[PDB]
């Protein structure tokens, strides 16, 4: 029954100093309770800050003791988006798959497609950073590879040219995304390649699919 | 008869509350002659602009319309798509959310969860 | 003897780490031939952006660039404008100003110090032992 000026429960403080004993401790008996899934100002959990702080055996144990995984910081972000823009690749690892649980499923697969506020999915922030571990990660997940952003229509393949991000360009090419889906405005990966200054790009598509754009000059006004 | 689309928005999500400024590409249109159109089931609502808010016929700066429900507790998928009043003619509808937004900006109602379910 | 005009943006601030998406309504623009110049004392920065992004000629959608000082511990208010490399020509200057980050890790951090003492004491008052 204790908040921080910023809304941090104890387990929150346990988490943001880093106390593994007294993390323990509260997960004594705070398991198995809503107490987890509280939210200090910045909307964020336990979880979240385990996510951010790139603690794997923290969120396993968070996990473990039953923590809502699919709760929304102020961002839309949930703890699986804040690792994919830190990179917690093993933070990921614990959280994509069944919660723990010794010899005493769809429901972990949900995190895959959540979006946050910005229409963005784990998938999407993991290739807008560039972060070719978490997209074989997703990949293998299962996360859909085409889902396209809100904005604009853009899809994986699209924020990976966007990024210029070859190796994940490829490994989604290699996966299986759909070289022929557009944006909003027709642009297809190809497309948006050619007006990019890195070449690798262009060739990868073109030996995927390499469907050949139309042209239209932006449609001027 | 050109065609209505909408080729690209600043934001897909906003307050139940309405409000939110808006960015948004189109191809052509006419400034006398369009709208936002909101839908839901059973629900309508435009955003608000005028003709000053309509850059060179392809984008508009407009403020998002209040949700049918302020008390939104949960996030609410809407359509959002552009509308010839003329010939009544619609774009392909465009993904928005209607998130729920702090009550009063009070934790008091927070922690009385915080400590009450605590 | 053309102008540069901006007409509208949908932000005025943002991070001195830069990455903040800005819409830029603009007069009639060559997307091969234009640029978002911000300056300040002796410090000039591009915002980022292909051709890909310049819709209709009439409009820019680019990424804010990060301000000289990351570290930055206060709002720093500079210029930005419509830049045509081909003949240097310059749009009105707009207001942009950079604040101090919002960094989630350093946030956590600043955090971290800020409450050492209260959390010494919670778990000092606690069932817990160590």
């Amino acid at each position: 029954g204790y908040v921080t000026e910023d809304g941090d429960t104890a387990l929150h403080l346990a988490v943001i100093h880093q106390h593994e004993p007294f993390l323990d401790f509260l997960l004594g008996f705070s398991a198995g309770h809503e107490y987890l899934d509280l939210q200090n100002d910045l909307g964020q959990t336990a979880l979240h800050l385990a996510a951010i702080l790139g603690e794997a055996s923290t969120v396993e144990k968070l996990y473990a003791a039953g923590a809502g995984v699919l709760v929304a910081e102020r961002g839309g972000h949930t703890a699986l988006h804040l690792a994919c823009r830190v990179r917690a690749h093993t933070c990921a690892c614990v959280l994509l798959q069944p919660r723990p649980s010794h010899p005493r499923d769809e429901d972990w697969r949900l995190q895959l497609e959540a979006e946050n506020y910005d229409g963005h999915t784990p998938l999407h922030v993991a290739v807008i950073h560039k972060d070719a571990e978490m997209v074989r990660l997703l990949r293998d997940a299962g996360a859909d590879l085409n889902k396209p952003e809100p904005t604009c229509g853009r899809t994986p393949l699209h924020l990976a040219v966007e990024a210029q991000a070859a190796s994940v360009l490829e490994l989604l090419l290699k996966a299986g995304a759909d070289p022929t889906a557009r944006m909003y405005g027709g642009r297809t990966p190809l497309g948006s390649a050619l007006l990019r200054p890195n070449p690798i790009l262009a060739r990868l598509l073109r030996a995927h699919g390499a469907p050949e754009p139309e042209d239209g000059g932006d449609k001027l006004s | 008869t050109a065609e209505l689309k909408i080729c690209r928005v600043n934001r897909n999500s906003g307050s139940c509350l309405g409000g939110d400024e808006i960015f948004l590409l189109c191809d052509k249109v006419q400034k006398e002659d369009i709208e936002v159109y909101f839908t839901g089931p059973g629900w309508e609502a435009r955003g608000s602009f005028s003709q000053a808010d309509v850059h060179r016929q392809v984008a508009i700066v407009f403020r998002t319309p209040p949700y049918a429900d302020p008390s939104l507790q949960a996030p609410v998928r809407v359509s959002m798509q552009l509308r010839r009043p003329s010939d009544r003619e619609l774009s392909e509808p465009m993904e928005f959310q209607y998130l729920p937004d702090t009550d009063d900006r009070h934790r008091i109602e927070e922690k009385r969860k915080r400590t009450y379910e605590t």
